[PDB]
């Protein structure tokens, strides 16, 4: 069970790292038309 | 008459509002005024529940909610909550009420009269939402004023007259608060706690030292964050994150507002200490636990050994265990033992509920808070029919916990749905394509084909 | 369009209103008597709060038979003393 | 291009089959935790005490159920609002037993489907459309918040959310029917103006469309084959239907601004679904529906009965039946 | 050959505000007589003498808990004309027996009626294809199982849904009790298509008002549309490509997608309409069987089947004695099926 | 049926005196048994002990009995046990008790008669459904 909790701790970690750091990566910008949104 | 029909600003009537986003001045103007409302209404609500108001039955008996907003800070009651004096009351309305007059005053003349825009009258009060200096420093102005508003509470709880505490020894009473939590780790502890059952998060926090020690990190975290904004400029990596403008900060505050809400609803229905029940009426788990309790002394009188009592399915009648081992009372209330209560904690022992002072420590004004409480449950129709929902008509009743609850969740949830409207069009906006799909350079058609 | 005058040009029109401002209140009027007259309970023979019971009786006057329906009303209504 | 922003290009890429996308990142393996959990437990999961009283109930099809009477049962009453992972439990076994798979799949869901909301906002953005398509979706969302999170925190317990099967779901309906009187809440009401209304208002903007196709085949045809997508021309004329509606009713009930109609169309059963939610989210809190019973009295005091004292027999005839053996004391305060 | 019948039919054909019609000689009279009963009845009329009910503002009642209350048991299938062997001209006995309900059912049936041939006559004269007159059959299918063949079926009128909000939670919950409604196939069809229906409604709307063209400069994009254009106002491709990346499908055919806009609903209120017809019989979706005999012999076994049967068998001990006075049931508080405590 | 001086005649003692009450003092009677009563006592039963109810056959056999008006005044006062052997007020809301039930301090003996009266008259009304309960709801 420890092992699991761990497991899971680290997968929970990893993707919201993910997420959080994927839309820190100049998002607004990712769009079709006007790019410059700074 | 500038910007004041669709045919300039581009906007219909039924968003007229938007037709302010650019004129600075007029839109100080609707904020003052709107502010104007808010204190109008803190003034008359107090002024008209404090007409309703009759000192001899419970508060939570006559559907109020701002008298017992003051009588928590301390004021105009005594030991038990009992109200001594209602004069600060009528001061707090009052005030409020004039107050109102003085900002409708400014909403009006910034709202009709005075200069629309700012920008050319002064360039410290004019602003650009697109100029991220200006931004920042008008919000660590606000973040200034927040952190006043934080000290003082505490400056009311340490130096003047101190706070209701329903967990003062020998019943409620007023307490000056003289040594409050500052302790970092049991402070912030209290936000690093799981949101759950027996948990509970910030909505937990269970004593005044806390909560008071809790607002001096507040304060002197809001001031200090007020001057680094002031002193600073956005950084870069904050500057690629976000869309700089002003439905864009304004979809930010209402993500904000929403969590806020949600947070209240939770406080307002869980937390007995900062919403005391003698004012506010029990809490569910109060009353389902105080229904327990109820029947416990009843038929312990009669002499029922409530430990050994087997119910029908085989758990105690009045006592079981815990998950976790704990004694607590049976029945359905199962699901309400993390509920602590300062009618209750008397019984409670090293492993819960002691069988020992069930016996023989009962006091007579336990059975009489539990009476009392279990006939407060916050259940209640819509019209004020007291009970559950197919009890008869007769008691006029709906909790003070309820109807701010329910009222938040409802605001919370509008103002989350605010938040993605506001959000996602201010990134259209932003990109420019607000407005609909351009013809000639439809992005879809410059794709390739998914299959 | 049909013809007809537009609703907006008839209601902002001054005729409508004199003929209006008296025509409206005496229905309201005629109505408020209909009820206030007691006119209302005997042309659809709705109970007045004391005619749902006899004093001592607490059981409801229930039609039972089809053809007979009427003639049990009105021995219902009877027993009211 | 380094790694991270190869990633981010793939993620975010308008090119994938199905989007990602940020929101997508969380979706996926949280959707499908849930999901295989779910058929799984559905299938084969043993009997689980919901109430906390020792009287498990058999949900799984392996365990005596069919489609229609089969569930994932709510999580035990002892344990409350109390945060249940597989890793809190002595065994699998005691965390079957005590309906552990219950909260694995709808905490999982929910971030889920919040996360599908998140995405639907995302790919607008990235294909150039207006963004509140995922505002529409936000009434089915906090409808399902209502009946798995809102509802068990105001009541105390996830015993009490919505069980995940077809006569669960008729359970949580009848005895969420005896302690809130939901029919004569308000919200309730605007909730089935929202779906009735909703449900009107498809079949009516379908079958003016359909009334006013433009011929463009022959009758060994179907008409479907008169419309190609992509085209540029509106395959209807919506002059044709507005005339006839407008006659139908009068004219100025008829909406001839297909921009207006069509937002209308959102509008109508969103804001309603709304308010079915925030019904269940209030009366989460015991704030129920409209009490008038007994109302009505005679110049003596006698009661005389409305229907809303029918409505109160069958109301108790509920209330005294359901979870038989859970009640010790009088009063159902929870 | 320009005789009265024509010129008739010239007249009742005028482009007025409110188009007449042949059809509107049967709609009008009738709609207009069953709303009008409807509210003299909810305004006036009592229920004592069929229900031991009061159901009028005039007795008291709000809005929510008015009703015009099916007739005796007594009556049978009456027809209950006012000239009738049972009222005998008698405008207030005829009130106080229930003449109003029949009256406005009857009159109500006529009226739908009424409203599907004007649908008719309207679509030929403008020149339109009948669809929508189609579509109405569901609401006719789903009123004329409910309030005529259902009490057809049972006793009498009585059982019939009476006319009033409450009223009519009144008739859900009798369902749940005594049919076990929730657990029949064909009100299952239902609820998928009035659910269904319900989120094409908003989704068609939603991904309509969120594919726009800027056709115009302003802000508010309603004003972007003229009726006599003949460019789509929305992107099919975009809408289609959004759906296909978000769901894994979407629609492509605008004429198909309307047509199942049109089909969902309708299916579905014609499947619950069957159900019903059903119930009129008591050929009832109540139990499964396999269940009832491991329940019988196994003391352990439990389903949330089961369960609600309990809740059924409380609310038919329960609400039975007031719900159905002339049956006269005493019910001993002794024999009432309660659980433990409540 | 209409509310008559029949029905407002109740026991005033033990020694079958009679009391005819006024509408008026029934109604307030009936505001006063909803302020400071009814959260216990709605539809004339007892919610935190439904054992003891308040119908008139049950008053009858307390003791001393309170199936008049001098009984229940008495009570109001100074409530016992049903058998008369303990003294109850400081758990029971009464005169004797109003500092700790304060609902009970703006009471005067008239307002007692009324909620008295109320209380004899109610189940004269109601019936079974008087202490009755959810059953006859
Ligand atoms: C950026 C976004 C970030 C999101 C990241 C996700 C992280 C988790 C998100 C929150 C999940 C919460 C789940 C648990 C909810 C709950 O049971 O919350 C309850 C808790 C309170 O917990 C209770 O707290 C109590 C504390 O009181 C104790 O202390 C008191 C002191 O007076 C008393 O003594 C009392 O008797 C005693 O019990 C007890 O511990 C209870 O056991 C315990 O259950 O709320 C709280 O912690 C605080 C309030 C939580 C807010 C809930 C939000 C719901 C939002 C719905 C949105 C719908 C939108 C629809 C979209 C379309
Ligand atoms: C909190 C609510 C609130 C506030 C503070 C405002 C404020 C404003 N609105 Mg908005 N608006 C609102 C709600 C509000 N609105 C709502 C609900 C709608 C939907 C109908 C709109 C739709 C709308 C449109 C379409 C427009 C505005 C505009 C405006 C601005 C100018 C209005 C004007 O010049 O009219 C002049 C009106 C008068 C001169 C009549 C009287 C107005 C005064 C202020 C009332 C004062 C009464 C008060 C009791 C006096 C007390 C004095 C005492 C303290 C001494 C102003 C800042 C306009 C704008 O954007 O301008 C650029 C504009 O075009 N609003
Ligand atoms: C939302 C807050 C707010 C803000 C940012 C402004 C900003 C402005 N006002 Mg307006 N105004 C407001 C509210 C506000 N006002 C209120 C409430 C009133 C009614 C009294 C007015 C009545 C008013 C008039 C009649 C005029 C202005 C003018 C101005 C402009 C010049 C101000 C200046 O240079 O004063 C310098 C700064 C001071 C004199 C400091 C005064 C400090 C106050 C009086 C003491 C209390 C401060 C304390 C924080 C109060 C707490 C309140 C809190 C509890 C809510 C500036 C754009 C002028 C203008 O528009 O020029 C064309 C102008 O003629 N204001
Ligand atoms: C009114 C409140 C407020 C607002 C709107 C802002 C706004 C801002 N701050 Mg300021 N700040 C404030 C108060 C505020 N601040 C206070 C009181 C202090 C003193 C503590 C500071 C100290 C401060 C510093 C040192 C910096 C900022 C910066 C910024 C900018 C970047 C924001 C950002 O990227 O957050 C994004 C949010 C995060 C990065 C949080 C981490 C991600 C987690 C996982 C999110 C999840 C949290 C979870 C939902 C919360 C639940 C409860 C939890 C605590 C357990 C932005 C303009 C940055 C800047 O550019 O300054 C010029 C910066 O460097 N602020
Ligand atoms: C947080 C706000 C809040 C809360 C918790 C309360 C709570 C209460 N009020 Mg107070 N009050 C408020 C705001 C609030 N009020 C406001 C804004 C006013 C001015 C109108 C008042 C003026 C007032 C008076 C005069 C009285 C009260 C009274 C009461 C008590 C009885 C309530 C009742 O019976 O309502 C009945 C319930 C309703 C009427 C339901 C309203 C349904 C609304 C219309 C739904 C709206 C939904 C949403 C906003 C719309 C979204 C639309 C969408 C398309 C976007 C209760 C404690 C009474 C009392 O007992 O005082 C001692 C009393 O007499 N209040
Ligand atoms: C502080 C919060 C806040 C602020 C400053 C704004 C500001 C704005 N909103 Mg936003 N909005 C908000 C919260 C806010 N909103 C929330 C919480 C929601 C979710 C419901 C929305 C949903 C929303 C939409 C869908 C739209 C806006 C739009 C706008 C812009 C025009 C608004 C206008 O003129 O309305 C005019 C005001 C009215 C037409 C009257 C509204 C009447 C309400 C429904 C009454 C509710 C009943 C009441 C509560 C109780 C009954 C009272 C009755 C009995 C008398 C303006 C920038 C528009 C926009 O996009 O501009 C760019 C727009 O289309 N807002
Ligand atoms: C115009 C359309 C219309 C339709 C289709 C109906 C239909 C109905 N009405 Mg309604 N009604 C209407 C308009 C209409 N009404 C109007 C305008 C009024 C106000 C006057 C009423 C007032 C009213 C009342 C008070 C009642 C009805 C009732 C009825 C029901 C029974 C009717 C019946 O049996 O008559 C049968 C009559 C005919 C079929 C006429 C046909 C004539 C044939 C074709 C020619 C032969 C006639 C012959 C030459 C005459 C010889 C007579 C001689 C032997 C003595 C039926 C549902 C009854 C009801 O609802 O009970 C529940 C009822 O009590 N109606
Ligand atoms: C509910 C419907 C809401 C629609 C929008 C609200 C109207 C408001 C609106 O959207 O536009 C406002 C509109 C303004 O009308 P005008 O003054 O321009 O009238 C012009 C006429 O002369 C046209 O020839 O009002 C109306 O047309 C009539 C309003 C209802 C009048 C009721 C008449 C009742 C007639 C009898 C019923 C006929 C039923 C037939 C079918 C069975
Ligand atoms: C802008 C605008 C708007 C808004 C406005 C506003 C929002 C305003 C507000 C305003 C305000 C907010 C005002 C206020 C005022 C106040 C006052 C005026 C007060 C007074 C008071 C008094 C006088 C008092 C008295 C008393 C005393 C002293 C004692 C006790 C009792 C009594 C109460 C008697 C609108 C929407 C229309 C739209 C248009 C534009
Ligand atoms: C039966 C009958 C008949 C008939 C009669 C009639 C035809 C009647 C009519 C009547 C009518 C025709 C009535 C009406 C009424 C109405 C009313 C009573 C109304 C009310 C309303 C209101 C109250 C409103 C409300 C509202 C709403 C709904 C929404 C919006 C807002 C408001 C709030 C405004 C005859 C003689 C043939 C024969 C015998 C039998
Ligand atoms: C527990 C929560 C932790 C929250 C931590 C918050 C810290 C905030 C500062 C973190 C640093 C920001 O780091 C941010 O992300 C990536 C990291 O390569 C940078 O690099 C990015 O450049 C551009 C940005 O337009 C992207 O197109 C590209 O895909 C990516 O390589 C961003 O330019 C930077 O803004
Ligand atoms: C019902 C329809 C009956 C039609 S009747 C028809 O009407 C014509 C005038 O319109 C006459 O010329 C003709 O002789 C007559 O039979
Ligand atoms: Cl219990």
């Amino acid at each position: 069970m420890e092992t699991l909790k761990i497991t899971v701790y680290i997968v929970v970690t990893f993707f919201v790292l993910l997420f959080v750091f994927g839309f820190l990566s100049g998002d607004p910008a990712r769009n079709p038309k006007r790019k410059d949104l700074e | 008459a500038t910007n004041r029909d669709q045919e300039s600003s581009g906007f219909a009537w039924w968003a007229g509002n938007a037709r302010l986003i650019n004129l600075s001045g007029k839109l100080l103007g609707a904020h003052v005024a709107h502010a104007g409302l808010i204190v109008f209404w803190a003034g008359a609500m107090t002024l008209f529940e404090l007409a309703h108001f009759i000192p001899e039955k419970p508060m939570y008996e006559q559907g109020l909610i701002l008298i017992p907003h003051i009588a928590t800070l301390g004021w105009g009651v005594g030991p038990g909550g009992e109200v001594v004096d209602t004069f600060p009351f009528f001061v707090v309305g009052v005030v409020h009420l004039i107050s109102s007059a003085v900002l409708g005053f400014g909403g009006v003349y910034h709202a009709i009269r005075g200069p629309e825009t700012l920008e050319e009258y002064s360039s410290f009060f004019g602003y650009d939402w697109k100029d991220k200096n200006k931004m920042t420093t008008i919000l660590g102005f606000h973040l200034i004023v927040l952190g006043i508003g934080a000290l003082l509470l505490v400056a009311k709880a340490m130096f003047f007259g101190g706070l209701y505490d329903t967990w003062a020894p020998g019943g409620g009473d007023v307490r000056v608060i003289t040594n409050p939590t500052l302790d970092p780790r049991v402070i912030f502890g209290y936000l690093l706690k799981s949101p759950f059952g027996g948990e509970g998060w910030i909505v937990s926090v269970n004593n005044l030292e806390d909560v008071v020690g809790g607002h001096i990190w507040i304060g002197l975290i809001c001031i200090a964050g007020g001057i680094w904004h002031i002193l600073t400029t956005p950084f870069g990596w904050a500057r690629r994150a976000f869309i700089w403008s002003g439905e864009a900060y304004l979809s930010y505050s209402l993500g904000a507002l929403s969590m806020m809400g949600f947070i209240a609803t939770c406080f307002v229905w869980f937390n007995n200490t900062v919403y005391p029940s003698e004012f506010y009426g029990p809490t569910g788990p109060e009353a389902s636990q105080a229904q327990a309790m109820t029947f416990l002394i009843r038929d312990q009188k009669l002499g029922a050994n409530v430990g050994s009592a087997q119910g029908p399915t085989g758990l105690g009648k009045y006592l079981m265990r815990s998950p976790t081992g704990e004694i607590i009372f049976g029945g359905e209330t199962m699901r309400f033992w993390d509920f602590r209560g300062p009618w209750l904690e008397p019984l409670r022992g090293p492993n819960g509920l002691d069988l020992n002072k069930i016996k023989n420590d009962i006091q007579p004004w336990q059975e009489r808070r539990a009476a009392e409480y279990m006939t407060h449950a916050p259940l209640g129709s819509l019209n004020s029919v007291g009970g559950v929902a197919t009890e008869i008509n007769s008691v006029n009743f709906v909790s003070p916990r309820s109807w701010l609850a329910t009222s938040h969740f409802v605001l919370a949830f509008f103002f989350l749905v605010g938040h993605l409207w506001h959000a996602g069009r201010a990134r259209a906006a932003a990109a420019g394509f607000e407005k609909g799909i351009d013809r000639e350079s439809e992005p879809v058609l410059s794709m390739p084909s998914l299959d | 369009t049909t013809g007809e005058r537009p609703f907006s040009d008839i209601i902002t029109s001054v005729r409508y209103w004199v003929i209006h401002s008296i025509t409206i209140p005496a229905l309201f009027i005629a109505g408020w008597l209909f009820v206030s007259t007691g006119l209302a309970y005997d042309v659809f023979g709705t109970p007045r709060p004391d005619s749902y019971y006899a004093q001592e009786q607490r059981s409801i006057p229930l039609v039972t038979d089809r053809f007979e329906a009427k003639q049990q009303v009105e021995t219902f209504l009877e027993q009211l003393k | 291009a380094n790694l991270w922003e190869r990633f981010c290009n793939w993620v975010t890429s308008t090119d994938n089959r199905l989007y990602v996308g940020w929101f997508g990142v969380i979706m996926i393996p949280t959707l499908l935790a849930a999901t295989i959990c779910f058929v799984i437990a559905f299938i084969a999961a043993p009997p689980v005490d919901i109430d906390g009283i020792r009287e498990p109930v058999s949900g799984s099809l392996l365990y005596g159920n069919n489609i229609i009477t089969g569930a994932v049962v709510p999580s035990s009453n002892a344990i409350g609002l109390h945060f249940y992972p597989i890793w809190e439990a002595a065994s699998l076994d005691e965390w079957l037993y005590n309906g552990g798979p219950y909260q694995l799949i709808i905490f999982h869901f929910l971030l889920g489907a919040s996360c599908y909301m998140g995405r639907q906002w995302e790919l607008s953005y990235r294909l150039g459309m207006r963004p509140w398509i995922c505002v529409a979706y936000s009434a089915p969302l906090a409808s399902a918040f209502a009946v798995f999170l809102i509802y068990p925190i105001g009541q105390g317990s996830f015993s009490d959310g919505m069980p995940l099967g077809i006569s669960g779901t008729f359970n949580f309906m009848i005895v969420f029917q005896a302690e809130h009187n939901i029919l004569m809440h308000p919200f309730h009401q605007l909730g089935v103006a929202g779906v009735f209304g909703g449900a009107l208002f498809c079949a009516m903007h379908g079958s003016l469309v359909t009334s006013s196709l433009i011929r463009e085949t022959t009758e060994t045809e179907s008409a479907n084959y008169g419309y190609k997508f992509g085209q540029e021309e509106e395959t209807y004329n919506i002059v044709a239907a507005h005339g006839y509606f407008g006659r139908l009713i009068f004219q100025y009930a008829s909406f001839n601004n297909s921009r207006s109609l069509h937002f209308f169309l959102a509008a109508w059963p969103v804001v309603g679904v709304w308010f079915a939610a925030l019904g269940i989210s209030t009366m989460a809190f015991n704030l129920n529906g409209f009490n008038f019973n007994h109302s009505v009295i005679d110049a003596k005091g006698n009661v005389i009965n409305t229907w809303a004292d029918i409505i109160n027999r069958a109301n108790l005839g509920m209330e005294v039946m359901h979870e038989r053996n859970a009640h010790n004391f009088p009063l159902d305060l929870a | 050959e320009r005789g009265w019948f024509d010129i008739l039919d010239d007249w009742l054909k005028r482009d007025r505000f409110v188009f007449v019609g042949w059809s509107g000689i049967l709609l009008f009279p009738c709609a207009y007589l069953a709303l009008g009963g409807w509210l003299t009845g909810t305004t006036f009329v009592t229920s004592w003498y069929t229900h031991g009910l009061a159901s009028s503002y005039l007795e008291g009642c709000n809005f929510l808990t008015v009703a015009v209350s099916t007739p005796a048991n007594s009556m049978g299938h009456s027809l209950l004309l006012l000239w009738g062997p049972e009222a005998q001209g008698d405008f207030t006995r005829w009130c106080q027996l229930g003449g109003l309900w029949t009256f406005i059912a009857l009159h109500g049936a006529f009226g739908l009626i009424g409203f599907m041939l004007r649908q008719f006559e309207i679509a030929r004269l403008v020149g339109v294809r009948p669809y929508n007159a189609i579509a109405f059959s569901a609401p006719i299918a789903v009123f004329v199982s409910v309030f005529l063949i259902y009490p057809l079926g049972q006793s009498s009128w009585f059982f019939a849904p009476s006319f009033g909000v409450a009223a009519i939670f009144r008739f859900l919950l009798f369902f749940q009790g005594f049919h076990n409604w929730t657990l029949n196939p064909f009100h299952m069809m239902g609820v998928a298509g009035v659910l269904g229906g319900a989120l094409l409604c908003a989704i068609h709307g939603a991904t309509v008002e969120n594919t726009l063209f800027q056709d115009g400069e302003g802000a508010s994009t309603f004003r972007a549309f003229n009726p006599t254009q003949a460019e789509e106002t929305y992107s099919m491709v975009t809408a289609n490509r959004f759906w296909s990346q978000i769901f894994g499908i979407a629609f492509s055919n605008k004429r198909w997608l309307h047509f199942f806009m049109l089909f969902v609903p309708v299916t579905g209120l014609w499947m619950s309409a069957i159900g019903v017809v059903g119930l009129a019989l008591n050929l009832r979706s109540y139990d499964f069987i396999s269940q009832e005999i491991r329940a019988a012999e196994d003391p352990e076994f439990e389903t949330f089947y089961t369960k609600n049967l309990l809740l059924n068998e409380g609310i038919r001990a329960w609400m039975a004695p007031q719900d159905q006075p002339h049956e006269n049931f005493v019910f001993p508080e002794e024999v009432l099926p309660r659980g433990n405590a409540l | 049926a209409e509310l008559t001086p029949e029905v407002l005649t109740v026991p005033l003692n033990s020694e079958g005196k009679t009391i005819t009450l006024t509408e008026k003092q029934y109604l307030e009677g009936k505001r006063l048994f909803q302020y400071a009563c009814a959260s216990c006592h709605v539809g004339g039963i007892t919610k935190t002990n439904p054992s003891l109810d308040l119908r008139t056959e049950t008053l009858a056999l307390a003791t001393p009995p309170r199936d008049n008006i001098e009984g229940l005044v008495d009570y109001m006062k100074n409530p016992t046990t049903y058998d008369g052997e303990q003294e109850i007020a400081e758990v029971h809301p009464s005169l004797r008790s109003a500092d700790i039930f304060p609902k009970m301090r703006n009471l005067t003996e008239k307002d007692l008669v009324a909620i008295a009266g109320h209380i004899l008259v109610e189940p004269k009304i109601l019936g079974d459904k008087w202490g009755g309960g959810k059953v006859y709801y």
